[PDB]
């Protein structure tokens, strides 16, 4: 990291002098809590048939969505205090913050 | 293998299983496509699997400039010393720049309208084409950069391309930070959480970890509950832009052809300004446009965004609801009665318990969006904690934070304090009537609207090099 | 992890049921602070000639030892309120807590 | 590159260079051998390099039983149903058990005396032979397990080998926990830090991460400052045991032959009890037996333990002194005057500044052991914070902590509260006069000694299944 600089790097590298990769691209996320996997280190809950999570069966993500998230579209409530731009800025901002890559 | 074309659960896939009697996917043996997120340490038997963030965590407008060098260089116009960002060489929006086209292998945008033949756009972030409203925001900022570089060039004739690009980029990064922290975050968290998590900025702290927390990638998806089932387009007098003023969202995903062949970014931006966002309510969480028909035009079947958010949290090994409540210092409900008290909805509490069995297993996104919204905020206590905690780290742990001593001069800081999204829109579009501040609250024409001419332009005098 | 057990596993696995590997053998240490390497992610300070740390030259570990740690043995002060067992239990306990492997 | 025979800096070697005018190594082309700790994710350009802990972090006596299944199995006597740990089949200590020998490719113990041909011992941890005083502690605990398994077999006739092994292993683990937190830790931290970092145990908290922090592996090395330059051996009447009662430490490292052929563990244990530890003073930090002659007999050159500690912290990418002070909520001195104040020693502050340039760069071990010791404690504020924080996590985050409800019965806990290191020594050796509790404080014979007959033994009655 240069002794001094006037602009941010493209990667985020060197923003933090003592730990120059912090906030930089293509680095692992920081964890605020320890990970919780089926095998303790890699497999996600719902991977192995019959493997419960803390005493209870893993709820199918599609099931939770069907039973709790789904609602009649004609019931939609327009937010009298938020524009759709409020939604749009959130996504645009999200795209400034994180992108979790996957294999193609 | 292809996680998009088969339901075999083998690396790198983790397809979503279908419940008996699903109202849409009748064949229970099938699935919803899902690729596991890339591991930070491939094939390890020592490390606890973690995921990767391909972008800079800082609020630096990297979605415009890029987070990798080759890309950042490719997004720039290197044909001169004007410090500009490359623009589309085939199409223009009523005389205004459009983002250039990307060169993808299995371009999804081409699939949204096979005859139009319009590929996906090239931006600092790979998702610029996901929905036309997003594309319009990406295009808006690209134009603002070029506008800034142009003005800076007149101000400072001796500045070369690199200087002009860097100085314009610097201003854009600051505009995103100001709009985000001054106008956006307060409306997300509410005044109480804003004060608690984002107290007055004092100084850059090199001991504050600025990295995006894994949980945030999922928690910040609270925004999916804000999505309306249509893309609204309005004409110059904010009236429906015929013949299609209300396009179903399931037909705008990756629809870059609409920006190019259906009137540019102006009708889209007006739509965003004068249309209300969807309100998140405990019995109206997310729409079927994203729950049943997500990416319908580019996938074998429609995806389910809420379900994908929950499968993703598991893929990422994220702890359950109570663990996050505990982390946040919030009470952990153990029974349906306690959960009913926390959510101020026993009915929803019961539903969650029938599905998960224990509040300890509720997925972060689900439990997070289930919580009653804070006053003048759009998230409950848990999401307010996670989101608020993250943005303070992104502010305090950023050496290039706009208010940090040495980044901008006092007079430049004073000039920057006058910026606003409504003005930015005025400067880079054919739109002459925009929302009154706060733009994220204003949503009714003509009541919440004013003439662009009443809004002063950003004063760049203090950027003149003496 | 077994729904119910009676004793500690040998590896330490399953002590924490929500995150099975926590405290278990052959796993990476937890970091209470972000790592500080010469390049930001791997090389130790002192690896590359001329590369300073936080604006200052890296002092040779042997030099610090010679200048600050080294002392004439006759000056040794026997601790009047601690037995040599105090030292020994410390090393024994250390050996219950951690061992950082290296290549042979 | 062979890190043991070469001074070339190439992976995985990071040899310590030799400064000009070195008091011992006049040839600057030489070096002190150093192998970088194994990375958790080898060859990654994504992960920030981290190191590995090959042991169980919990205070569970894994140095006795092993942290891996194959080893744990091999340390056990599988020739019967007595639940015993395997003992040496070739040698005995006045009719008592010795640890079995290990089978190492390049046995260092053999090099400490070519003609004795005594290899290193096999234990739960690979370092049991590093110094004869440590081997004596490992041997003492092995005997106690077998003694416990024997008494348990008498009380519960139906218990098989496995049950007996597990029950004795469970008792020993509790013994290590009791002696450590009740007797040891208070004398390390002092009263104030003890109350601050280790408040009264409540119960098992599954949200408390029990892993060893990377920094602790270096910080707990404060114990190197307590090391005396000799191994003291005393006879049954606590008098210097001839003809070699004070062996230079540089001739006891990996000297397993001394345990086998020089009188067993009794003379060693008596020496540990009746000899004062070395006090850590700011200008009497660590002895030359470890600073100049570490492992002199088992390798090409004598190592420097304090220097290795500093090289290791760099290898592990550990932050400097000030970063750790900050982490601990302690003031961070920036000038030599401020550092002089923190250390209550201007002369030491100056030596540090001369070496490091800034307190930000002081290596954790060096800074830690430099701080003045807390009242009735043997570490300063920084180390007290790091060490105290670690041990509370190992306590509160251990499902099998001896006080956790369900682990032991109320009467079993009442019994265990009567255990002590002196008693264990009385139960497993030919020593009849031992230190009064606290064994870690008592160090003067006969003033601080009592007969074994006055110390009631552990009553296993409440272990009766009946
Ligand atoms: C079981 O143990 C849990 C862990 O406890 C820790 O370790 C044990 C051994 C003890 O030493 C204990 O004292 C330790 O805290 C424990 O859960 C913990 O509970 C605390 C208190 O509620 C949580 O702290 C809160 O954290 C949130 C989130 O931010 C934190 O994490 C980020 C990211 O790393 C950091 O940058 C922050 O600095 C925080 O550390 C904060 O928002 C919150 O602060 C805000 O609220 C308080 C109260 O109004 C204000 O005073 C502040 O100014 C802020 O406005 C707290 O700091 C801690 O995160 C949590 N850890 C875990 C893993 O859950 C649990 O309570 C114990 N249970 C029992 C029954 O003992
Ligand atoms: C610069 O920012 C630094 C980071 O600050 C955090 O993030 C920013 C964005 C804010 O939200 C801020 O509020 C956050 O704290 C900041 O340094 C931090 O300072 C705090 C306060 O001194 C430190 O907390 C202390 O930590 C030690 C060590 O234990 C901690 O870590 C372990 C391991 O993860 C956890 O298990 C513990 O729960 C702790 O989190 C504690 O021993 C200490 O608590 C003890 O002492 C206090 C005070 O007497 C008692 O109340 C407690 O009961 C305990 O007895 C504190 O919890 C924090 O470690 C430190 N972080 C870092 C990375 O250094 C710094 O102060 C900021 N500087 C300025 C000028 O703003
Ligand atoms: C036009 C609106 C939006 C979408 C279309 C959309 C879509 C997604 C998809 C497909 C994902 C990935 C799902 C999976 O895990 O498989 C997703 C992730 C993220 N979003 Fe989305 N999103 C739209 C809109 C929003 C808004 C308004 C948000 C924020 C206020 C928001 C957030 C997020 C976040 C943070 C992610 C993860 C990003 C990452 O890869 O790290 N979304 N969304
Ligand atoms: C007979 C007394 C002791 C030693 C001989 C001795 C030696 C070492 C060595 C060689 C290392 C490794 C150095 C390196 O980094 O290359 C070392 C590491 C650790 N020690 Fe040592 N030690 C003796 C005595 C003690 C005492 C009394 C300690 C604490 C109260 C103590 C602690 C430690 C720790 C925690 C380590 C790191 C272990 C790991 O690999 O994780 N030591 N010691
Ligand atoms: C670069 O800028 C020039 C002048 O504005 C413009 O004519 C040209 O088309 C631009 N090139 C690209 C790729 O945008
Ligand atoms: C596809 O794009 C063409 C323009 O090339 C347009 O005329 C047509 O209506 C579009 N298709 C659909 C289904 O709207
Ligand atoms: C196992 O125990 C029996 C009985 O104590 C003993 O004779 C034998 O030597 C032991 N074997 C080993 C390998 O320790
Ligand atoms: C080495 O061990 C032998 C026993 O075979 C012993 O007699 C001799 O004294 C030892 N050597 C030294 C230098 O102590
Ligand atoms: C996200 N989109
Ligand atoms: C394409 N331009
Ligand atoms: C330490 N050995
Ligand atoms: C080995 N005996
Ligand atoms: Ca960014
Ligand atoms: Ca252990």
């Amino acid at each position: 990291c240069p002794e001094q600089d006037k602009y941010r790097t493209i990667t985020g590298m060197c923003n933090n002098r003592r730990s120059p990769t912090l906030g930089a691209s293509n680095r692992a996320f920081v964890r605020w809590l320890p990970a919780e996997y089926e095998d303790g280190f890699s497999l996600p809950y719902g991977w192995t048939p019959g493997v419960k999570r803390n005493g209870f069966p893993v709820a199918l993500a599609r099931a939770v969505s069907n039973e709790i998230v789904r609602f009649p579209t004609d019931q939609l409530t327009p937010d009298q205090e938020r524009s759709l731009m409020f939604m749009q800025w959130g996504q645009l901002l999200d795209h400034d913050l994180d992108f979790t890559p996957e294999p193609a | 293998v292809n996680c998009e074309t088969s339901c075999v659960q083998q690396p790198p896939c983790f397809p979503l299983k279908i419940p008996p009697n699903d109202p849409r996917i009748k064949n229970q043996a099938d699935c919803i496509p899902f690729f596991r997120s890339c591991p930070a340490c491939p094939g390890s038997n020592i490390t606890i699997r973690n995921q990767i963030n391909a972008l800079t965590s800082f609020v630096d407008a990297s979605m415009v400039y890029g987070s990798e060098e080759p890309l950042a260089r490719n997004l720039r116009n290197m044909s001169n010393q004007l410090g500009l960002l490359a623009v589309n060489q085939r199409f223009q929006d009523n005389g205004r720049a459009l983002l250039p086209f990307d060169n993808l292998h299995d371009d999804p945008c081409l699939l949204t309208n096979r005859s139009a033949r319009i590929p996906c756009f090239l931006a600092g972030d790979t998702r610029s084409s996901e929905m036309p409203e997003l594309t319009s925001m990406h295009t808006l900022l690209l134009r603002e950069h070029n506008r800034l570089a142009t003005e800076l060039k007149s101000l400072n004739p001796r500045w070369d391309g690199e200087r002009l690009y860097q100085e314009a980029r610097k201003i854009v990064g600051a505009m995103v930070q100001i709009i985000t922290y001054r106008d956006y975050l307060p409306l997300v968290l509410g005044p109480t959480a804003m004060r608690k998590y984002l107290p007055t900025y004092r100084s850059y702290n090199d001991s504050v970890d600025p990295r995006i927390a894994n949980v945030f990638t999922n928690a910040f998806r609270y925004g999916h509950t804000l999505i309306q089932p249509f893309m609204f387009r309005l004409d110059n007098r904010y009236q429906p832009m015929e013949p299609n003023p209300r396009v179903p969202l399931s037909r705008v995903f990756f629809a870059s052809w609409r920006v190019v062949l259906e009137g540019g970014i102006d009708p889209i931006l007006r739509g965003l300004m004068a249309t209300p966002a969807k309100l998140n309510r405990q019995n109206q969480i997310a729409v079927d446009e994203i729950r049943e028909r997500l990416f319908e035009q580019v996938m074998r079947i429609g995806l389910d965004l809420p379900a994908l958010n929950m499968q993703r949290s598991r893929d990422h090994g994220l702890p359950g609801y109570n663990a996050w409540r505990r982390f946040c210092g919030l009470p952990q409900p153990e029974t349906v009665g306690q959960l009913g008290t926390v959510l101020r909805n026993l009915k929803l509490a019961r539903k969650l318990m029938e599905q998960y069995g224990t509040p300890n297993n509720i997925d972060i996104w689900m439990g997070g969006v289930s919580e009653p919204l804070k006053r003048k905020g759009r998230v409950g206590p848990l999401l307010a904690c996670i989101i608020g905690t993250q943005f303070r780290k992104l502010r305090d742990g950023d050496r290039f934070w706009w208010e940090n001593e040495g980044v901008f001069s006092m007079q430049q800081r004073q000039a920057l304090a006058q910026i606003s999204l409504p003005r930015i829109i005025c400067d880079n579009t054919g739109i002459t009537t925009v929302s009154k501040n706060n733009i994220f609250m204003s949503n009714s024409y003509p009541r919440d609207f004013v003439n662009c001419s009443t809004l002063p332009a950003l004063n760049l005098a203090s950027w003149r090099e003496a």
